[PDB]
């Protein structure tokens, strides 16, 4: 059972949340910079939106799950 | 492999290690050794059997250790702690100086002249005890039963022990040697008084002779030994045929009414009612006594047998036949029934065969029972030792001072190169009276000086250490006192293991 | 592989020394509480010296034979175990001293035979007689559970504890070995202890209030069920065919419907009026039907109820325990002058009470089921211990470590036995037993030295066992405030002390054994 | 040590040192709780879901501490939870801080035991002055705005955010069927979670609210008593399989007709014995179906866990698997049964009206059942202040009003007394201090300035401080006349429980 706390603690949850931000940085036109995921099931997975497969990725943070759930809504 | 040098060295630690505080055990005086497990908890003793068993030796010197307090343990009892000690040190003070030389069976001739000296030595010293007196035996069983540390129960014992060794004492090998001892036993009763402790006649069974029917009082009525052969057989007195059909089943019981009837019949003649049979008795053939008016004890153990035999004193007879008044049962056995409880105990009195007894303890309960029971076996033990040899020796180390200037004048007398074993096995003697010395608590310089003093004015007859006082004292005025016997046996088997240990020069597996 | 010689006495010293921290915050009054996770893991609250010796995990040879000798001392007191380990502590520490310098264990050893003698026999002179008073028995009661709970819940306990032995008088025992029996309540306070006369009982009726105030109670306790439900058996155990299983539910359930039935009749033949009541108690169920039908005759029938209960009520009532019903006179069953029913907590407690020929009462604990209501337990329970010594001796003397002052000081003085010998282990058993006073000041934070000239002063100009008053931690009578020890208390901190002291001195080898 | 024996994790230096700073930790999640706050504190436990709480007692139960010092303090906090609602995160925020207060003295040269006997008296001088200090009462429990100005303390210590509509909208519910004067009922009110819509679309209804939708026909009879069931269908009979389809043709005619005969038998035995509403746990088959049509009785498709568990406390119930026909046994206070839908989902009504064993129902709509369970917080605490089992519940200053009054009567009267036990008597002071920091932390601004202003006002038994703008600078304002009142039991068992759990850890050494 794991307990943290701390002002670095709040440094981290925001950090996590840049990282799912840049996975969708950019998908307003057809311009960025795209690498094909492909998962380990063998299917090979790109969309026309970059929210969609960040729906899929399973964060480890619970803060960073919040930010998740509002692509969803 | 262990080879030379190496075997010499380790048989004195080996010896030494056990050695230290198990001498300090001696004496009422007693150091208790802890023994710590890995399951973090202690046992503590004072007793050298426990305490050489419970360790782990690693180191085959040490083993033979062991062992020869086994030695020590079977014949007498007390002086286990002392045999160990008295051996370690005969191999410090010679050994290791007259190898660098070279001469070990030298050292072994030496430690065997000198072990005669000793034992000549004795007679002298020792003046005779009455061996039919009480009063006289009892002081020494007094200073015995001390070293356990009990001294409340061991009072009770000391008595009880007086008549019933005498009383088993009765062996002739035509120099009438007293070592009977195997006659005696301890029957054992949880419950009633604290204080009915006595003597009964034969020997009292009840380890596996408790059983609800054996006629309640027999006062006249035989015994009659059997190891037989009271079963039936299918043949004539061997078994020759099979029941395996309704034809071989009719034909063969005949044959095994016949047998078992003619069996009872030898048994009824020299009038029992109460009968003994170790094995060889059926559940048909004991159906066969009661229909004979014969109660039967059946079923009991083959120690039981031996000992229900000695009891009435009269011999076993394998022989199913003519069982006679002249063979079985000869003398009177009798057969008293007490409930102590609500449980069968079996007294068998009377021997001929010229006495016997056992004793009856009655605790009020099994650990109140156990005290006694210790103590008096103690006890027992000295008042064989002084049946033995009638004889009884100044306690102490008075008796070894007497012996230390004896080889101090022997090893100069004859001036040989044994000369030096001589003056190692006086040096090992005086171990026992630095032992005493430290249980006062005085420095070992000043009162050992004292006692060589002693040996010049007034030769040690009496006059040694005790470390109850811490000051030299006649022994005899304390009542302090032990018997020739338990002195002699002691001794004898510390030089048995100091020859045997240094023989060993080298181990190889 | 071997510790011998000064390796020996050097190991069992070290240990006491370690010990003794932790068991001088448990001493007296100002002693502090302490709790174990270091046992097992769970929260147990436990301020006594033997019981936490039992509760960790002790694999130190020295900690462990403390421990033994410990248990003893427990099951007779159950007070002066927090203090067993602070004397054996010092009395070594006495001793090492010496030794260090240049002295044998032996001559030590000597000095502790002569030093026993002395020490025992002051007890004899120095002892006041008391009572047997309420008063007198007060004053052992509260004393003794201040060692082992608070001052507050303390003070609550002491009523409960005092009229269970005046109780115990009138069966004219010397001892107690019967009313001893503690039950738990579920409670939402702590600070209530009520006595009950007779029994408890753990559960109650499944219906209430069926009759929950019994005038004249008629009380058989039973322990055959009167509910075996539908189930199909046949010896216990699942058989073959259906069929053959069903045949016994029938006659088993008719064998119920009779004994159900027995009680119907019974209830006329003792009693013939609803102006006395029945009382029941079986260990096992009942059915629901069945309770409906004598509840309108006016007889509590009480469902699940112990083993326990059903053994004590055996003594205290003067009832039966029998595997039957049938047709049984009143001078059989057992009486009991009232019962109620008090619900309190979630579990309601029907009461037993004014028991003829009682030898059980029942000391009722609420809590709330916290290891705080564990805690009052075993408080409750060595003070039951404490006033039973008060019976077995005459004489109660003022404590607060004033008895051991007053003993400390009488052997400093002379020899006791005239010999120096003896004399050089009497030093050490005098300062040893110092520790129990001085500490209590220790705890409150008063300077140790200033109290012991003073404490022992005051003993010489009067003549009285002046004592500690624990709170300033500066002296003041002993007597006068309640801070009281029995004569078995005092006499059995001294014979422990000597006994385990004596077998670590004299170890002159430990050596490894499987 | 110096022992192979004598098992301690605490003692000598880490009881005095490490025990204290293990309290400070567990007692971090309560000096951004208790009153005005925008802390959220999220924790996960594998639930499928994120738990959001302001709460000590879920934070606590998930949090485990190896060392009893730390882990007793729980336990007198789940005891201030069932006898009082809100007020629980103040309870270990006390104990904690009087704790590190308490290490302190023991540097100085103070000993323990003086200091717990300091605590014991200060304690009993604080809860001796704690009903004078009562400013405000209500009279009567059948009138909302003075129940809902209690109701609003346990909300506001949640979130600061939704204190106005939730406070007037139990009241509004009732939590007025009792007397509450000698007999409350906890178990016969839930919160009960509806999903969809806003959470100011969260509405009342009176009595039992289950999720789950209604199918066949709905009954409004009086002679409905509930009969409850976890599984009462499956099939009647299981099939084996031995063409790895079915076991097999001829055969499945049988298993079907079996099935159809046993459940007319089930269904009808339910009818007859005057259960008039089942409550299905298992599955809904169209024989079960088309049998409950017939007989005229309320079905409920499904159930969960939760839905089962409500059922057996507040009916008497037990919930039995079943595959061949039962009887009632259940039974059921409700007499009255109604269909009503909540969150425009199908919800089963259960009503009656009495006093005592009546049912009522905070019911809420929300948009996640995330933004659910923290409202639910708010909302239970407000059930469980409610209960002080009187009608007068002597309502002392909330949102800790209280605590600077307490700490000055304190101060001064630790002065009048002697000895070492004075120290701990100021402490003691400090430690209600405690509350005061955990508002000016998340208010914004440091603690010098929140205590000595309202020191500066001296007597008053108003001040107290919000997130806002004013209470920052002037560091003023009035929660006795915001509305912002608690009850006099809940504060009474807060500190009193507080007070026994630091003296026992601080006791240890073992």
């Amino acid at each position: 059972t794991d307990s943290s706390q701390g002002i670095p603690q709040l440094v981290s949850n925001i950090s996590a949340c840049q990282v799912i931000a840049e996975a969708v940085r950019t998908t307003l036109g057809p311009r960025g910079m795209d690498k094909l995921i492909v998962d380990g099931r063998g299917k090979a997975t790109i969309s026309n939106d970059g929210a969609t497969i960040l729906k899929l990725l399973d964060v480890v943070h619970p803060a960073a799950k919040t930010l998740v759930d509002i692509a969803k809504s | 492999r262990e080879s030379g040098r190496k075997v010499q060295s380790g048989n004195i630690n080996a010896a030494k290690t056990i050695a230290d505080i198990i001498r300090t055990c001696l004496g009422p005086k007693s150091m208790m050794k802890m023994l710590l497990d890995p399951m973090g908890g202690i046992v503590m003793t004072n007793d050298g059997n426990a305490i050489l068993r419970e360790i782990q030796v690693q180191h085959p010197a040490a083993k033979s250790m062991i062992e020869i307090s086994r030695t020590q343990d079977e014949e007498v009892g007390d002086g286990t702690t002392s045999v160990i000690i008295l051996a370690g040190e005969m191999l410090s003070v010679a050994e290791h100086f007259l190898e660098q030389q070279m001469h070990p069976t030298v050292v072994i001739s030496a430690y065997r002249k000198a072990l005669d000296d000793m034992i000549s030595t004795l007679k002298k010293i020792s003046i005779p005890v009455d061996i039919s007196d009480s009063d006289m035996m009892l002081n020494i069983i007094n200073s015995s039963i001390t070293t356990k540390a009990i001294s409340r129960w061991s009072s009770l014992a000391c008595n009880i022990a007086l008549d019933a060794v005498k009383m088993v004492q009765f062996e002739e090998n035509g120099r009438k040697e007293i070592d009977i001892k195997k006659y005696a036993r301890v029957e054992k009763i949880p419950g009633g008084i604290i204080e009915d402790s006595c003597v009964l006649r034969g020997v009292m069974i009840n380890k596996d002779v408790t059983h609800p029917r054996m006629r309640r009082y027999i006062k006249n009525p035989r015994i009659v030994l059997l190891d037989s052969s009271l079963e039936y057989k299918k043949g004539e007195s061997q078994t020759d045929i099979e029941i395996t059909r309704e034809e071989d089943f009719t034909r063969i019981l005949q044959m095994e009414e016949e047998y078992i009837q003619q069996l009872c019949e030898d048994i009824i003649q020299l009038k029992p009612d109460v009968v003994i049979t170790e094995k060889g008795i059926s559940d048909l053939a004991q159906h066969y006594l009661m229909r004979a008016n014969i109660t039967a004890i059946r079923r009991v153990r083959k120690t039981d047998n031996n000992r229900i035999a000695r009891a009435c004193g009269a011999r076993i007879v394998s022989r199913p036949e003519e069982l006679r008044e002249d063979d079985v049962g000869t003398g009177a056995g009798l057969l008293e029934i007490k409930k102590i409880g609500d449980e069968y105990f079996t007294f068998i009195t009377d021997c001929k065969d010229p006495k016997a007894c056992t004793i009856l303890l009655r605790g009020a309960s099994k650990e109140i029972l156990s005290e006694v029971e210790r103590n008096l076996q103690d006890a027992m033990q000295v008042c064989r030792n002084v049946l033995l040899d009638p004889q009884l020796v100044p306690g102490g180390g008075a008796s070894e001072m007497a012996v230390a200037h004896a080889l101090t004048e022997k090893s100069k007398a004859m001036t040989g190169v044994e000369q030096w074993p001589y003056r190692a096995v006086a040096q090992a003697l005086e171990v026992i009276p630095r032992t005493l010395i430290q249980n006062c608590g005085a420095s070992t310089i000043r009162l050992l000086t004292s006692l060589r003093a002693k040996h010049t004015q007034e030769n040690c007859e009496t006059w040694g250490v005790n470390g109850e006082t811490g000051t030299l004292v006649d022994m005899k005025e304390l009542g302090i006192w032990e018997p020739l016997a338990v002195k002699l046996q002691t001794y004898k088997t510390a030089v048995e293991t100091a020859v045997l240990l240094l023989r060993i020069d080298d181990i190889v597996s | 592989e071997v510790a011998r010689a000064q390796a020996a006495l050097a190991v069992n010293i070290s240990a006491a020394r370690g010990l003794q921290d932790v068991l001088r915050t448990n001493l007296g009054p100002k002693g502090t509480m302490k709790m174990l996770v270091s046992g097992a893991g769970d929260i147990k609250l436990t301020k006594d010296g033997n019981v936490l010796l039992h509760e960790m995990q002790i694999q130190h040879p020295t900690a462990s034979l403390i421990a033994k000798v410990a248990t003893a001392q427990d099951d007779i007191t159950g007070d002066g175990t927090t203090s067993n380990v602070l004397i054996i502590g010092e009395l070594l520490k006495q001793a090492d001293l010496y030794i260090s310098e240049g002295l044998h264990p032996r001559i030590i050893t000597e000095g502790f035979e002569a030093a026993k003698e002395k020490a025992l026999q002051f007890l004899e002179e120095v002892k006041v007689s008391r009572e047997m008073d309420r008063e007198t028995l007060i004053d052992v009661a509260r004393t003794s559970l201040r060692t082992k709970v608070h001052a507050e819940l303390a003070d609550v306990l002491t009523e409960a504890v005092v009229d269970s032995i005046l109780a115990i008088k009138k069966q004219d025992e010397p001892i107690d070995l019967f009313m001893i029996e503690i039950m738990e309540m579920k409670h939402k306070s702590e600070t209530d202890t009520s006595l009950i006369r007779g029994l408890v009982l753990d559960h109650g009726a499944r219906h209430p209030d069926m009759k929950k105030r019994v005038e004249d109670a008629y009380i058989l306790t039973c322990n055959v069920s009167l509910e075996y439900e539908k189930t199909e058996v046949n010896s216990g155990f699942f058989y073959k065919s259906a069929e053959e299983r069903e045949k016994l539910v029938k006659a088993e359930r008719k064998f119920i419907e009779d004994r159900v039935k027995k009680i119907i009749e019974l209830k006329r033949k003792v009693c013939g009026d609803s102006d006395k009541g029945f009382v029941v108690i079986n260990q096992k169920g009942i059915d629901p039907f069945s309770l409906d039908a004598l509840s309108k005759e006016g007889i509590v029938a009480l469902r699940r109820a112990k083993r326990r209960n059903m053994e004590r009520l055996t003594l205290a009532c003067g009832g039966v325990a029998l595997n039957s019903f049938d047709d049984l006179s009143p001078d059989c069953l057992g009486h009991a002058g009232l019962v109620y029913e008090y619900t309190l907590g979630e579990e309601k407690f029907t009461f037993i009470e004014k028991c003829n020929n009682p030898r059980s009462v029942t000391l009722l604990i609420k809590g709330p089921n916290k290891h705080t209501l564990t805690q009052i337990k075993d408080a409750v329970r060595d003070g039951l211990r404490a006033v039973k010594n008060a019976i077995d001796d005459g004489c109660v003397v003022p404590g607060a470590g004033a008895v051991e002052v007053a003993m400390a000081e009488a052997l400093i003085k002379h020899k006791p036995s005239v010999k120096g010998r003896a004399q050089l282990g009497v030093q050490a058993f005098a300062d040893a037993l110092l520790i129990i006073p001085k500490v209590l000041a220790q705890n409150s934070g008063f300077d140790l030295q200033e109290t012991l000239v003073k404490i022992q002063a005051e003993h010489s100009e009067s003549g009285q066992l002046v004592g500690v008053d624990l709170n300033t931690g500066e002296p003041m009578v002993a007597a006068e405030v309640g801070v009281w020890d029995n004569y078995c208390v005092k006499k059995q901190l001294l014979h422990s002390c000597t006994v385990i002291a004596t077998n670590i001195l004299l170890v002159d080898e430990i050596m490894r054994a499987g | 040590m110096l022992k192979e024996g004598a098992k301690h994790f605490s003692g000598l230096e880490e009881a005095v040192y490490r025990n204290i700073q293990a309290c400070k930790e567990l007692a971090q999640t309560t000096r951004t709780a208790y009153g005005p706050n925008g802390m959220n504190k999220m924790v996960i436990n594998h639930l499928e879901k994120l738990f959001v709480t302001n709460d000590a007692a879920t934070i606590l139960r998930e949090l485990e501490v190896q060392h009893p010092a730390a882990k007793m303090i729980v336990m007198a906090s789940h005891m201030q939870e069932q006898e009082v609602g809100d007020g629980t995160n103040f309870v270990l925020v006390f104990a904690g801080a009087l704790l590190e207060l308490a290490e302190e003295l023991l540097r100085i040269g103070l000993s323990v035991s003086e200091v717990i006997e300091g605590y014991e008296i200060a304690c009993r001088k604080a809860h001796e002055i704690l009903p004078n200090l009562v400013c405000c009462s209500a009279k009567n429990l059948r009138d909302i705005d003075e129940v809902s100005s209690l109701l609003r303390t346990s909300i506001m210590s949640k979130q600061y955010g939704n204190e106005v509509f939730l406070a007037k909208l139990i009241a509004q519910a009732c939590v007025s069927i009792f007397p509450d004067s000698g007999h409350f009922n906890v178990d016969n009110i839930r919160v009960c979670k509806i999903l969809g819509s806003g959470i100011s679309s969260s509405s009342v209804l009176h009595g039992m609210v289950f999720k789950k939708e209604t199918e066949g026909d709905v009954t409004s009879v009086k002679d409905a008593k509930i009969a409850v069931y976890s599984c009462p269908f499956d099939g009647m009979i299981t099939e084996t399989k031995g063409t790895v389809l079915i076991k097999t043709a001829e055969e499945l005619m049988n298993f079907s007709k079996g099935e159809e005969n046993l459940m007319d038998a089930q269904v009808k035995a339910i009818a007859d014995t005057g259960a008039n509403v089942v409550v299905t746990g298992g599955k809904v088959a169209d024989m079960a179906l088309h049998y409950a049509n017939k007989y005229n009785i309320m079905l409920v498709r499904l159930n969960s866990k939760w839905d089962l568990r409500r059922l057996c406390k507040t009916v008497g119930a037990t919930a039995l698997p079943r595959l061949t026909p039962p009887v009632l046994e259940e039974m059921g206070h409700c007499d009255s049964v109604y269909l009503s839908e909540v969150g425009d989902t199908q919800v089963v009504v259960f009503k009656h009206e009495k006093e005592d064993g009546a049912i009522s129902t905070i019911v809420l709509r929300g948009s996640t059942d995330n933004l659910m369970d923290d409202i639910e917080r708010a909302v239970d605490d407000g059930v469980n202040t409610f209960k002080v089992l009187t009608r007068d519940k002597r309502l002392v200053p909330g949102g800790g009003a209280t605590e600077i009054e307490l700490a000055k009567q304190i101060t001064s009267y630790g002065e009048t007394c002697p000895g070492l036990e004075q120290y701990a008597i100021k402490k003691f002071a400090e430690a209600f201090e405690a509350i005061p920091r955990a508002l000016a932390e998340n208010s914004g601004v440091k603690a010098n300035e929140v205590i000595s202003k309202l020191y500066a006002v001296h007597q008053e038994g108003n001040k107290n401080v919000g997130l806002d703008i004013e209470a920052e600078v002037p560091a003023v304002k009035d929660m006795l006349e915001a509305g912002i009142l608690d009850t006099y039991l809940g504060k009474y068992w807060a500190i009193k429980l507080a007070t026994n759990a630091a003296v026992t850890v601080l006791r240890v050494d073992q």
